[PDB]
RNA sequence: ACCUCGGAGCAGAACCCAACCUCCGAGCAGUACAUGCUAAGACUUCACCAGUCAAAGCGAACCUCAAUUGAUCCA
RNA sequence: CCGAGCCUGGUGAUAGCUGGUUGUCCAAGAUAGAAUCUUAGUUCAACUUUAAAUUUGCCCACAGAACCAAAUCCCCUU
RNA sequence: GAAAUUGGGCGCAAUAGAUAUAGUACCGCAAGGGAAAGAUGAAAAAACCAAGCAUAAUAUAGCAAGGACUAACCCCUAUACCUUCUGCAUAAUGAAUUAACUAGAAAUAACUUUGCAAGGAGAGCCAAAGCUAAGACCCCCGAAACCAGACGA
């Protein structure tokens, strides 16, 4: 054996330090550990697409929960906060509902005033002057 | 369904919702506008002849001159002698 | 072929290449056409004149015969009255 | 066998062969070994020019 | 078999009803298209995967100015199901070399040549 | 030349300073790893 | 909700053009302006080569129309300078 | 039963295109005896091997047929 | 353990057949065919890869491609 | 496949290196096959690290994890790996696991980098920019057999 491997101990511990919190022999035996440490790393990067998915689904379920307290549905709140050019995203709107429920009651009041201004413009077809909260601000 | 639901003689039936009908319709209205704006060209085919031939010919000449300028890079004495610096010490 | 001989340790050449082909020093191999003396009575005189011709080989056929022969058959040969003397050099290529 | 400033030679060859080509020739000096590698065949045209310089 | 499709010239002869729906002029038509790809080149034949590379529409939702000439329009007629064609309207004129660095292409298809971010 | 003037400031050429010409020695292509060998070419 | 923004002339994405994603995100507290964002330098450079393409392609048409407007006159006096002698 | 070559259909319009797919055939015969020699440029049975066509020129004169076939070995 | 003992040697028999072929990271990358005691294989082409040289490549318009359908070929502009 | 002719270690260090502590023990009637392994210190007249367990059995749910989380689990997401294939979670192959051992060896031609240059090369050889030198590409296990010579009724 001219040169055989003298540092094979440290190549095993590169993998086995990630497996210390496993079950069974996956935390000890190297042959069983690499098929799970690799699989624990692929799931770690495929769940960067699911954290952003499961946070937005959580924010939608926390805006839908709080908009129902004021009688609004979720598409009646997001759809009419856009129309008032109030570009708040789902993270803040779900964190306004928990920590500032007076401001969230004002955003539910505003998104329902614009909704009623959208119906009153739609039942009165033909040229009518616009609503007060329905006037867009133009940028040039 | 006897074998492989979506292929073969007996497949499971798939049906068209209001989603799939409205998705094809709003793609059919982008298409009808596409046929409108392609129906009125600015030039006829005889006016456009050679109207950008001087720019197309100079475009190829700069690809052709980049292709026939492939050559090794210059080799400096200050790249060969800088490897002497690996044994640069203090005193 | 024999890449390493057991007596010397060199390449041998396929001697069936030598009795069939002629290498010019430019790199071309020159061969006679197959069947040029077979059944000449049933051939038209145009077809008989095509067979009585030395024709060149392909690119891959020339690279296969170059591997089949050693470097002795790839040298300058300054013969006295070589009829293929004018064909060894290559004039006027633009690659 | 170029000794001295090979970069001055490379400019003088770029000023000599560019009328002979139209385009400036693409070269490569090898400042370690002291050569100059011009793309194309200018064997007789650079031998006659390096003789007029007295080398 | 599945071949390429010759679309007849009748399809690209606009009706006078069509000039009222979309705001185009038959006399004095527009000069520059704004081409934007809105469908993938996957599951499309190779003669449409290469036309999209010829027009520069390799990215979706990226606009591209192309001339309104019958040779560019012959390439847009091949891949019209993949793209969205709109006219580049110019309210102010084409930008000078002083107004070159302050332009913006809007979603209406117009190219404003003075782009502040201040309200009116 | 001027390159012999550059050698004065530079430390001495020893057997720990030498390096081949970049382009001479090619790396060996031996079949260990993911790419260079699984069925090994 | 971006089919409403396309009717007002805004970008369908609020992260497109407009005051939100083109103004500077910050400034120094004393009031000196920040160095511009790398995404604003990349967008303004991509908007310039678009506007350079509008200027280039429009002039290639207008110069290409005048060339045909001269070649159809040079065809015309060729018809009249042979009708003599 | 078949194995090579050719004509037609599938394969409707440049080429190509399978099948123990559908139908026909071929392994010759006849007439010349310059059915002599040479040589530009090409075609090509999806490679190669073979197969095709050919102006000019020399020399004289004043091939038909779809297939009609078989490499190398030096005697 | 006998359709021809067992052991050693030739012997590292031969296998178009199965199995195996060990550091890291990046890049390009898939399906016309022909011959073959050949169809579990190989050689050539085709495709692919690298390096090099050059000048066109792809998309295409009029016109054009035979007598007994969808399209293609060819093709300047662009 | 000729001839004339020419003239101590960029080794191994107890699965390595010899089979070898030994052709011994053991196996076969015989020819024949053929092992394993030891480690104190100047003097014996003087810890820490594999698998496996124990310390310390287990709590609904599911490739044994990941995103997480105040929190181990509960929630959400996720059909082991290798090989072979048109295609394998596949109820196709292989694998209990640990330690050690176990598999790409080279030619002309090209390419890259130097030297010198109509010549190169420390005879031989090549040369219509060549020539000399270097660098860089070619695996492992497995038959039933065949033959020669012994040894066996
Ligand atoms: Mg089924
Ligand atoms: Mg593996
Ligand atoms: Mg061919
Ligand atoms: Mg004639
Ligand atoms: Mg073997
Ligand atoms: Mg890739
Ligand atoms: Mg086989
Ligand atoms: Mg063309
Ligand atoms: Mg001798
Ligand atoms: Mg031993
Ligand atoms: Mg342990
Ligand atoms: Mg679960
Ligand atoms: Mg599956
Ligand atoms: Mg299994
Ligand atoms: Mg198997
Ligand atoms: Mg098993
Ligand atoms: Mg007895």
């Amino acid at each position: 054996l001219r040169n055989r491997v003298t540092d094979r101990y440290f190549r095993i511990q590169e993998v086995l330090k990630h497996a210390r919190h496993f079950r069974g022999r996956k935390n000890r035996c190297y042959r069983l550990a690499v098929r799970t440490v690799i699989r624990a790393f692929v799931k770690c990067t495929k769940a960067r697409y699911l954290k952003k998915k499961n946070m937005r689904t959580l924010w939608i379920n926390r805006i839908t929960a709080a908009s129902q307290e004021h009688g609004l549905k979720y598409p009646a709140l997001i759809g009419n906060l856009v129309k008032c050019q109030v570009e708040l995203n789902r993270k803040v709107l779900a964190d306004l509902a928990i920590y500032e429920p007076k401001t969230f009651k004002s955003l539910a009041a505003l998104a329902s005033r614009r909704r009623h201004e959208g119906f009153a413009a739609a039942l009165g077809d033909g040229k009518e002057p616009e609503g007060i909260f329905s006037r867009v601000v133009q940028y040039h | 369904i006897p074998g492989r639901q979506w292929i073969g003689k007996h497949r499971r039936p798939r049906f068209v919702s209001l989603r799939a009908k409205q998705n094809m319709i709003r793609r059919l209205e982008i298409e009808a506008e596409n046929h409108y704006w392609l129906s009125m060209p600015y030039m006829t085919r005889e006016q456009e002849r050679g109207h950008a031939a001087v720019r197309r010919r100079e475009a190829f000449e700069a690809i052709k001159a980049a292709a026939t300028s492939k050559f090794p890079p210059h080799r400096f004495i200050a790249d060969q002698l800088d490897h002497l610096n690996v044994t640069k010490k203090w005193s | 072929l024999t890449y390493f001989s057991a007596r010397k340790g060199k390449r041998k050449t396929v001697k069936a290449v030598i009795d069939r082909f002629l290498r010019l020093h430019c790199g071309l191999w020159v061969r006679r056409k197959a069947g040029y003396k077979k059944k000449l009575w049933k051939k038209t005189p145009a077809r008989k004149k095509r067979l009585r011709e030395f024709v060149f080989c392909n690119k891959t056929q020339s690279k296969l015969l170059d591997k089949m022969t050693t470097s002795f058959w790839k040298r300058r040969n300054w013969y006295v009255d070589d009829p293929y003397q004018k064909y060894h050099d290559r004039t006027n290529l633009k690659v | 066998k170029v000794e001295g400033d090979i970069w001055a030679l490379q400019k003088d060859v770029e000023d000599f062969l560019s009328p002979l080509l139209g385009k400036t020739p693409v070269t490569q000096v090898n400042e370690v070994t002291g050569t100059l590698r011009i793309k194309g065949y200018f064997d007789q045209e650079l031998k006659a020019w390096l003789l007029e310089k007295g080398f | 078999k599945f071949t390429r499709s010759r679309i007849p010239e009748k399809v690209f002869q606009a009706s006078p009803e069509d000039h009222e729906k979309y705001g185009g002029d038959p006399q004095n038509p527009h000069k520059l298209h704004i081409v934007t790809r809105i469908k993938s080149t996957r599951r499309r034949p190779y003669w449409e995967k290469d036309i999209i590379k010829m027009l520069g529409l390799e990215k979706a939702h990226t606009p591209q100015v192309h001339k309104n000439i019958p040779s560019v329009n012959a390439k847009l007629k091949v891949v019209k199901h993949l793209i969205r064609i709109k006219p580049l309207k110019l309210p102010q004129g084409l930008p000078a070399e002083e107004n070159m660095s302050n332009t913006c292409l809007k979603s209406t298809g117009e190219l404003v040549v003075q782009w502040h971010l201040k309200p009116v | 030349a001027r390159a012999l003037d550059l050698l004065r400031g530079l430390p001495r050429v020893s057997l720990a300073n030498l390096k081949p010409n970049p382009g001479s020695k090619k790396p060996e292509r031996r079949p260990r790893g993911r790419r260079r060998g699984r069925k090994c070419g | 909700g971006g089919q409403w923004r396309l009717q007002q002339g805004l970008a369908a994405n609020p992260s497109g053009y407009g005051p939100l994603t083109e103004l500077p995100d910050w400034s120094y507290a004393d009031g000196r302006p920040a160095p511009p964002m790398k995404g604003q330098l990349r967008r303004k450079a991509e908007r310039e080569t678009f506007a350079r393409r509008v200027v280039l392609l429009s002039q290639e048409m207008d110069a290409g129309l005048q060339a045909w407007q001269l070649r159809q006159q040079k065809l015309q006096e060729e018809q009249r300078k042979q009708e003599n002698a």
